[PDB]
């Protein structure tokens, strides 16, 4: 049963509905899980996310490249990054980023709006925990949000290796229709709710093994409605159980093959390897990143 | 000019004077069946230890000050530090005050048995 899992993924039948968007009304809204002594919510949540990602066909090459957006905290540290680096094979290149300054265990950290972050390299895994605090100021119909979601959608389409995966945080009001549509460009996708935060409408939209083209046409407004319908009708009991057994936590180094291939060479057998977590397609050059810096002189 | 901020001494003095230790060090979930070495690439706490994200336990990282090294390199950032459970209320103080044995990788005084 669900309480011993790291969380709950949106069942397939709910994905197939055609719901209208309703207000989200969780019976345990506001309840908090009991966490192990001295463990932060952010560590528990990311630990559960990674425990769930361990059950998927993630590609895990040598010199894997992971980028983590929204990694800073009001405490000026990066608990999520610490969990990702623990989970990922030693030596994995990990870059993180946030609007606000923070200190991190990542190999490189960029401070600023995500739209100021650039790289010509492709990535094997993208994690985003970005959330705009102004989303709380709900004053109108709950429509698709832009802002950093626009950046993330372009980043996926331009800088995610084929075979790569994503986990992008959403909530009832922090969501984007094009991001759901892009979930249909992966071999598989779901919306995953951690059991430690089961009283929140948060979920991680997970895209598993990127194919670079739609496998499935998804209407994002409908799919978000379907997500809220699932949450509204399936109470999830808060649980920290899975946090206590970390014996199988480390992401196994699969040594997944990395190849560069031209768009003409992506045949159905390649697509099948991509879909199984057995192949990454991208350059394997040195990894270079940068932050745009606006120059101005405020004197006179 | 010999002037240099001494942040280590400042924190040691602040603690001695009764100040609350630096908080929000990032404690990791782990098996607590690891090697118990002091500073590792992945959490290695044993049954007597807690593992923490290294950057969050580094005085220099946390205070946004230069690391006391000509290179300015950090021996904690990007790694995990094992802290005796009895000292886990002040991981920054612990790492600052204690020393790792270059031979066995254990903390001198908190697992190093080389001198026995
Ligand atoms: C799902 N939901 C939303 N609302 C109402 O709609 C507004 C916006 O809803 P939301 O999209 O923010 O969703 P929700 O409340 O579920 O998000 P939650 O606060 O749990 O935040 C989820 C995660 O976002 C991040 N986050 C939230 N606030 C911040 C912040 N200020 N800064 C940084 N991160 C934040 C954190 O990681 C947090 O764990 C809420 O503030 C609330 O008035 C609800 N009201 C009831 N009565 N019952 C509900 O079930 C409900
Ligand atoms: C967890 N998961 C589920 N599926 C698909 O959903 C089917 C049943 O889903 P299920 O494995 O959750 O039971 C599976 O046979 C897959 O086709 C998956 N497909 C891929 N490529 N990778 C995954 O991790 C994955
Ligand atoms: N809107 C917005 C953004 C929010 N965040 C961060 O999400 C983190 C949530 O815990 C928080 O630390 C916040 O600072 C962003 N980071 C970069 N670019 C952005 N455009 C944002
Ligand atoms: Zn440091
Ligand atoms: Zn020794």
């Amino acid at each position: 049963s669900q309480a011993w899992q790291p969380g709950v993924a949106m069942p397939n039948l709910y994905k197939m509905q055609r719901m209208l968007l309703e207000k989200c009304d969780l019976q345990n809204y506001g309840d908090s899980a009991t966490l192990p002594k001295g463990i932060m919510m952010n560590v528990a949540k990311y630990t559960q996310l990674c425990q769930y990602l361990n059950t998927l066909t993630l590609a895990v090459p040598y010199n894997m490249r992971v980028i983590h957006f929204g990694a800073g905290s009001d405490k000026g540290v990066a608990p999520g990054t610490a969990v990702l680096r623990q989970w990922l094979p030693t030596g994995t290149l990990l870059v993180d980023s946030d609007l606000n300054d923070f200190v991190s265990d990542a190999d490189s950290t960029l401070i600023g709006d995500c739209a100021t972050v650039h790289t010509a390299n492709k990535w094997d895994l993208i994690i985003s925990d970005m959330y705009d605090p102004k989303t709380k100021n709900v004053t109108k119909e709950n429509d698709s949000k832009e802002g950093f979601f626009t950046y993330i959608c372009g980043f996926i389409q331009q800088k995610l290796a084929l075979g790569g995966s994503v986990a992008i945080k959403i909530t009832e009001h922090s969501w984007n229709a094009d991001l759901y549509k892009l979930m249909g460009h992966f071999a598989w996708w779901t919306a995953f709710v951690t059991n430690v935060n089961a009283s929140s409408s948060e979920a991680f939209l997970i895209g598993c093994n990127y194919l670079g083209k739609p496998r499935e046409q998804i209407d994002g407004y409908v799919m978000h409605a379907n997500y809220i319908f699932w949450r509204n009708t399936n109470p999830i009991q808060l649980s920290s159980y899975s946090l206590f057994d970390m014996s199988k936590f480390p992401l196994k180094l699969r040594g997944t093959a990395v190849m560069s291939l031209k768009e003409g060479q992506i045949n159905d057998m390649i697509l099948s390897l991509l879909s199984k977590g057995r192949l990454i397609i991208r350059e394997n050059n040195r990894v270079v990143i940068s932050s745009d810096v606006l120059v101005n002189n405020e004197n006179l | 000019c010999a002037f240099a901020v001494d942040a280590a001494k400042a924190y040691k003095d602040y603690l001695a004077s009764g100040g609350q230790p630096i908080t929000n060090c990032v404690k990791m979930l782990c098996t607590h069946t690891g090697t118990g070495q002091a500073i590792t690439v992945t959490p290695e706490a044993n049954m007597d230890q807690e593992s923490f994200g290294g950057a969050s336990c580094c005085l220099y990282c946390r205070c946004h000050i230069d690391h006391p090294n000509p290179k300015g390199f950090c021996d904690l950032k990007g790694k995990y530090v094992q802290i005796p459970t009895t000292c886990a209320n002040d991981p920054v103080g612990f790492t600052l005050k204690n020393t790792v044995c270059t031979v066995c990788g254990m903390w001198k005084g908190y697992g190093c048995s080389c001198d026995q």
